[PDB]
């Protein structure tokens, strides 16, 4: 019920500054864990991003090391993405899900990186 | 856990105290009423599948007979008191009975004993049932026998 | 007494999962004492509805009633199956219980 | 659930006695309002009348009154004897009871064999 | 009837639990598969499994349809307990939404990786399914869901290959057994928010 | 004290194992104290609305100057202490009988017991109280009845 | 009063709750609205249910009110845990705020224009508030209630349209109902977790 | 028994009246086992160490007798068993003790009365235990106290 | 056992969880850094808290656990309970893993990012695991203190650097305690209740 | 009074972590009601396998029996420190309590 | 746990008294089934006896018959008493009981004493 929805990707040229939100629902949100996946096509999904309860450890995977930013905010309960150089590899689509077996994971957003 | 309804208390036959079913609640049987005796072991909680039914029973007794009809359902209303009707516990160690092959509490039939010169109705425990329909009533013969002897025990107190 | 009752004149033929709108009249002030039985051709009698509007044991709950003090109204939600069939309408206020005639239930063409 | 089955003495003749033997099984045999009701084609039903424990026997009252129905408390098997058999009896006759305690209920019901006056 | 002592007599009583319809769900099963959870008088839900499948996309979406509002949303509540109920699930590609339409119709995709008739593996979306499907019906879960017994309830393996979800409406249910609230209030029981439960709870 | 906040006596009347309360915080009342089986029972049930009042209480009256000593109207204090004091069920369970119309107690009002040979008191079950102002001591009385046996059982193990 | 057995005599109790004053909030209902919450003596909470607006809409800021931990932010936990409690919030422009200029101003949205949903259903941004604001301010609420007992618990939608939370100081309220916090301590004991280490005998 | 799992098979070799253990299931005692109403207090209290352990005995029995487990080790079986089996919460009621606090409780001995003339016995509370070993048994003389006088409040019902 | 009462004589008893095998695990501790959860009679795990590490490389394929059939999966259904039962975990990087070669063997880096509980919040891979995991050695906890000051307390950590889970069948370990089960049920019946991925 | 007590004779020396095959023949009635006993170079002996073959108070799990009617063995899986010992096979069926020879088990070179 | 500890006189005289005294600490002597055994070279071990209460004291059927061991419920203290030492008497002496209470066990296991045949 009312799972977390994700929307702000879309088709933009390399280099730009695109912004990504994902809500919640249930009450849940101030003390529930949440990830982020992204799942490139001909292969399932991998650990992206991770922030549990109120923020203490807020690493990336290895892949990325760092190239945006997730700041989740209990009150208005969603969590952003500022993503930034955007390069081919990151062509994917996203998930938004909670650690907590309260949710399911968003309905998908795609993003492509391409020159022309 | 712990700390759930106790009675509506109806004024069903004659009493204050005491609380019991319509015939349509039950189903091939008449209307049938315990004394507030026999359901005082329910108003002090403990681990008995009736105990939980009649205040499963009692719930929507409550909540239709003198309620308005926000007829959507309804369905909101018992999450609320979802830990307090039916003991969470009980109905798990239910579940537990149904894949090993045991007799279960599949909350149905239940026996009772009644005592014809009184109406000293003991509380009804479950009719615990296996794959091959109810027990014949015979399988559990000692266990209706303690309650049996033990109405006499209850019958020290009361004289 | 008597107590008579006409309820549905000979019949009230009824398409498949359509309404059903069996009636039976009470000239006396019976009040709600008054239950319904149906009846199939073979097989025996079984009640369907007691009370006045209770439903009974192991019947849908298309089945139901009405209570106008004297006329009386049985209502199916859809026919289904093959509940085509007899129907009666009983009064048990006074102890001279007297049961219906009989309504049949045909299939329509 | 009650299970309950009847047979009677199909060859009758007018002005004779017609005893029927309704079977009662698995269920005691006190406290259980059994009834007699009979369907005649070319009318409706009747309530021949109820027997319960072994005390009050009502008849059908104005109707025909004399019914003298029996219970046998010693094997659940009772049974009737009707008295001035007329050609309109014929009819084929049931043997019913309530909730295992009541009046209004008629479910338990049996499965029915028929009687017709000949000669 | 058996007189005990015989100062005592035994009775029998059966609860009809009918009348908690406007209050709480009820869950029937008729034969085999094709479970049910009634509530009131007017809807209904289905659980059936079946060899066969109904939805052609691998796609849910849920918060678009409840915007719009294309369900009762009475139904819907008892979807989403039945849900998240299932242990450890983590595989959302499985699980398929068709609530668009006016109509609720979810699907799970159970074990097709030779999951669950090769081998039970039981750890991807074979047994979480099948473990709330016990609890949210009763309805003598022996022969009704294939339940095997307890050789490792972990792993219960099926020759189903999709569990069905429709909004059928009346066909006179409840023929194996009768309906029962427990199986639905457990689930949501040991739901509740599954926080605390502390004090002094005894 | 695993969970229960448990509360210090008074030394009031001698040192007996009870709380005493002053007149500064019951409207239209003076000073009365408490002894034993009625502190020691809250460790029991937990039922009594006092018990976890007098939890709030208590704690509040020794937070003053105990545990810390701030000025900071102690909000972070409790605030990792919610579950000590009262128990979140009970007053929860209130609320569910608050919105179905049978009479629940708003924690303001209390009744009990006290005869005027020894002197002992009861536990005062808190006073239920619908729309239409408190129950009049009609309504209830059979519980009355109850903590009056009751206390007559109490009796006997003091004899 | 009455005597009950005779040597038992019954008496009663009010406990005043006004000791715990520089501890816990106390929530109370002046006559029909205004429910308060007092924190420091001094100051307090302002809950108005009226269908004029106060806040001009939207940016409700949060960061900027991260200076100050207490001294007028003590009276923000409060709402810290009455935002965090609703259950079902959705959308961000559902509530708006003016913390700027050193006071507190919190307006809620209870479903302006109800053409949304066209009735009373589930789902809408402001659904949970009103579940919420009962337990809240206790106080034997009857102000959002339509006589009777048990009505509409969830989903209620009332005639009033907004919720606004200010910072009133002292006008002798609390007439209705008197202080109660138990209302506070419900909300705030199921948003939170913490131990008691036994520290006195077992 | 203690009216838990198979029904009418909570019996060691022939005790109708309770649960008989086996020197087997012990350590450093033979043929030690209860009866009466020593082993049904559990239903009663159903929150003490002793009962929660013996529910496990009891479960490890009847799941070694049936199930067929093929050495599994059936770890599976115990994934949602504990519910209906043990007290969840009177493991993490322990949780509160043993952060350096008093002597708590590991279930590994249990102690009762006995009365060496007739046969009586007493539901067993476990030997508080810390980290200087056992206690000397001084260390909690009162609790023995009251549960020796509780014999003699039950003696009355015999009698 | 001493008379009390006269009347009535004190008895003793203590039950050998020993028969507790084939059905659920059982927990002990040697001495000191040693924790067995006995399983069975053929297989085991056990728990080294040394400030040696034996991993060699930041990666753990959980899934190899299941998705390559490798040592019987009666050793799992444990290992899951575990990492799942950590209250605020969100440090993964510090663990890893190596299932490959059917030798499983799960390591925790505890602490190290120089480790003294932080300043005010302890919820640094610190407090989470050795609390969760020291319930599985429920019997005895002593290690230091927590300053939890008038609230909960939870900030009790040592200033050991790794935990590892072994597959070794050990040598009849166990000296210290006895084998029980309740350290297993508490992890089971806490946190125990969703796989996202932990 | 005597119940033959053939256990081995000689020696059943094994490598290390290897298998043992003790055994104890039984000549008389005796049933399944046959103890074991281990005695370490100094101190006293303790029991090892009582009953039949049921590992008794504390003792590693590899230690287990076997029955056969009259052919009882003892079987170690995976010896391991200094478990060479001798080893007693006692019968308690009647009351003479009789003791056996043994067996002593000595190490490989 | 039990504890046990005994002191013999060492040395012995062909043909004349012999006696023990096995020590019992922390335990009663009721209910128990104390036990002598003794070990001789050459020879496989041989169950001399045991004291129960006061009452049955069997003494090692058809072997030696004449052995004479009492208990002392004074001090938690028994002993024995050897009738015409012989050559063969050469052992090592210990005394055991069962779990607290039974006749098949023999755990708790003393320090025990050598004594030998000297002259
Ligand atoms: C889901 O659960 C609900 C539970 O409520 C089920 O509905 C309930 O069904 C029972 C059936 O026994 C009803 O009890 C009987 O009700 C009739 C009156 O029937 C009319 O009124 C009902 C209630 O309405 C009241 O209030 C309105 C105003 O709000 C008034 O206008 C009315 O007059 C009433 O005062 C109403 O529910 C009825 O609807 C019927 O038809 C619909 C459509 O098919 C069905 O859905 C309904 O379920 C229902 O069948 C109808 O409009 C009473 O006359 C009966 O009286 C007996 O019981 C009294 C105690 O309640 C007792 O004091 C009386 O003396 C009498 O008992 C004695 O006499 C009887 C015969 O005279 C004997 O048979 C009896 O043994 C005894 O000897 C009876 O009370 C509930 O009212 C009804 N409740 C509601 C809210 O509808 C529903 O069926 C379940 N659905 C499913 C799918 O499972
Ligand atoms: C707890 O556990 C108990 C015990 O298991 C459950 O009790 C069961 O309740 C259900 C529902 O009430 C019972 O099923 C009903 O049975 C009736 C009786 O019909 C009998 O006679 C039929 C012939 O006339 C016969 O066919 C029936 O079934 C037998 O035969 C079929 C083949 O036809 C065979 O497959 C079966 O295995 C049987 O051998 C039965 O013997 C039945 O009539 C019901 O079906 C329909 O009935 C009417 C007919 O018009 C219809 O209107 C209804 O809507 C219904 O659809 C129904 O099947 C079941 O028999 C009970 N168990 C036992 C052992 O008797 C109890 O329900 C559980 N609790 C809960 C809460 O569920
Ligand atoms: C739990 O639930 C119970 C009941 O359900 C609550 O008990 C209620 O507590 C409140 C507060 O303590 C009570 O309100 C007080 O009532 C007194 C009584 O005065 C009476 O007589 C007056 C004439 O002398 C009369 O005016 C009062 O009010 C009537 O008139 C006004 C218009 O003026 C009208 O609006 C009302 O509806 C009445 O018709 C009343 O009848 C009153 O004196 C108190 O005065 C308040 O206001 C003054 C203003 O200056 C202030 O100075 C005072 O300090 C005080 O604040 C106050 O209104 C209420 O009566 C109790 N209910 C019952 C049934 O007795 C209990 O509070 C709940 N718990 C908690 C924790 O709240
Ligand atoms: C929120 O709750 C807090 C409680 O935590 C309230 O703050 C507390 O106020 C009291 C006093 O109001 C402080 O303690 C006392 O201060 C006295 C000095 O002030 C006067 O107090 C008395 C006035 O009250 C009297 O009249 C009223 C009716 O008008 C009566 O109902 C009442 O019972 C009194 O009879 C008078 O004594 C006099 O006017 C004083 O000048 C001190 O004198 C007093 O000494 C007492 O100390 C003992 C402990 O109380 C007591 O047993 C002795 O008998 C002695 O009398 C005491 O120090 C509290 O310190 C203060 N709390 C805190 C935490 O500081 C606050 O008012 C309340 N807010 C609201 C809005 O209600
Ligand atoms: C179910 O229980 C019955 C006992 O009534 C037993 O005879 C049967 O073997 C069990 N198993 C099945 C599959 O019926
Ligand atoms: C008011 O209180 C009375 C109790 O006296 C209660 O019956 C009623 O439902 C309540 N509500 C209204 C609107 O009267
Ligand atoms: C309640 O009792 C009081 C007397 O104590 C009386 O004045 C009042 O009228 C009673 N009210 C009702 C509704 O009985
Ligand atoms: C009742 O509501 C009105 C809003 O129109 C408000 O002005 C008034 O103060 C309220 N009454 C109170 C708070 O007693
Ligand atoms: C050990 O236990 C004793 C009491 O038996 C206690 O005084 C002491 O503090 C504990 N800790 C140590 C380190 O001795
Ligand atoms: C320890 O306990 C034993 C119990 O047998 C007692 O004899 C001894 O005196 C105790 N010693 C101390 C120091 O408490």
């Amino acid at each position: 019920a009312w799972q977390l929805v994700e929307s702000g990707g879309g088709s933009v040229q390399p280099g730009g500054s695109l912004t990504l939100t994902c809500q919640a629902s249930k009450s849940t949100f101030s003390t529930s864990g949440m990830r982020w996946e992204r799942q490139a096509q001909g292969k399932g999904v991998e650990f992206v991003a991770d922030i549990s309860s109120d923020s203490t450890r807020k690493w990336y995977s290895d892949s990325v090391k760092g190239r945006f930013t997730i700041s989740r905010s209990n009150w208005w309960r969603t969590v952003t993405l500022q993503m930034n150089d955007l390069k081919p590899e990151d062509t994917a689509r996203y998930y938004c899900k909670d650690l907590e077996s309260h949710h399911l994971r968003g309905q998908g957003t795609q993003v492509t990186v391409s020159s022309s | 856990g712990t700390f759930t309804w106790t009675l509506s208390d109806s004024e069903g036959k004659d009493t204050p105290g005491g609380y019991c079913l319509t015939r349509w609640m039950l189903i091939e049987a008449e209307l049938k009423c315990f004394g507030n005796t026999a359901v005082a072991k329910c108003n002090e909680k403990h681990d008995e599948e009736f105990c939980d039914m009649l205040r499963l029973f009692d719930f929507n007794k409550q909540a239709i007979q003198r309620c308005k009809a926000p007829a959507q359902m309804s369905i909101q209303l018992i999450n609320k008191a979802v830990n307090a009707l039916i003991n969470d516990q009980l109905i798990m160690k239910n579940h537990l009975r149904d894949i090993m092959g045991i007799p279960y509490c599949n909350y149905s039939k239940y026996w009772y004993l009644n005592h014809t010169t009184t109406g000293r109705t003991s509380l009804p425990k479950c009719w615990l049932v296996s794959n091959g329909s109810y027990l014949n009533e015979t399988h559990f013969s000692d266990d209706i026998e303690q309650q049996a002897d033990n109405m006499i025990t209850e019958m020290l107190q009361k004289e | 007494d008597e107590i008579v009752l006409t309820q549905s004149p000979a019949t009230l033929s009824v398409s498949p999962g359509g309404r059903a709108s069996l009636s039976c009249r009470a000239s006396q002030s019976i009040g709600d004492k008054l239950s319904w039985y149906q009846q199939k051709p073979g097989q025996a009698p079984r009640l369907v509805i007691y009370g006045a509007y209770t439903r009974a044991t192991d019947i849908s709950p298309r089945f139901s009633g009405s209570r106008s003090g004297t006329d009386f109204n049985l209502t199916i939600s859809r026919m289904q199956s093959g509940d085509f069939a007899v129907y009666f309408c009983q009064q048990y206020e006074n102890w001279p219980r007297t049961f219906g005639q009989g309504t049949k239930l045909e299939i329509k063409r | 659930q009650v299970q309950l089955q009847e047979s009677g003495p199909g060859l009758v003749k007018p002005s004779e006695t017609l005893s029927l033997t309704c079977s009662i099984s698995g269920v005691s045999t006190r406290n259980y309002y059994w009834s007699w009701i009979r369907q005649s084609p070319g009318k409706g039903l009747e309530w021949i009348g109820y027997i319960f424990n072994i005390g009050t026997t009502n008849y059908n009252p104005s109707l025909k009154s004399r019914l003298t129905i029996s219970v046998d408390t010693s094997k659940n098997q009772f049974s009737l004897k009707i008295t001035s058999v007329t050609a309109a009896d014929t009819a084929v006759y049931y043997c019913a009871s309530g909730f295992e305690y009541g009046d209004y209920t008629f479910d338990y019901w049996g499965q029915g064999t028929p009687v017709t006056v000949s000669s | 009837t058996s007189l005990y002592k015989g100062v005592y007599e035994l009775q029998t009583l059966e609860l009809n639990m009918e009348t908690l319809n406007m209050t709480m769900p009820l869950s029937c099963t008729k034969n085999n598969s094709h479970h049910y959870i009634m509530v009131g008088n007017e809807t209904g839900l289905e659980l059936t499994l079946t060899n066969t499948s109904i939805i052609n996309h691998k796609f849910c979406n849920l918060s678009d349809a409840h915007k719009k509002n294309l369900y009762d949303h009475a139904l819907m509540s008892i979807i989403s307990t039945f849900h998240l109920s299932i242990p450890n699930f983590n595989q959302y590609e499985a699980m398929s939404c068709d609530f668009n339409g006016g109509k609720i119709s979810v699907q799970y995709n159970l074990s097709h990786s030779y999951a669950g008739d090769a081998a039970n593996h039981c750890g991807t979306v074979a047994n979480g399914v099948l473990q709330t499907f016990m609890r949210m019906a009763w309805g003598g879960s022996y022969i009704a869901l294939d339940s095997g017994g307890c050789g490792n309830w972990d792993c219960i393996m099926t020759s189903y290959q999709y569990l069905i979800i429709q909004n059928t409406t009346w066909e006179d249910h409840c023929q194996f057994s009768r309906p029962s609230p427990i199986g639905y209030l457990g689930l949501l029981s040991q739901r509740t928010r599954d926080i605390y439960i502390s004090r002094r709870r005894r």
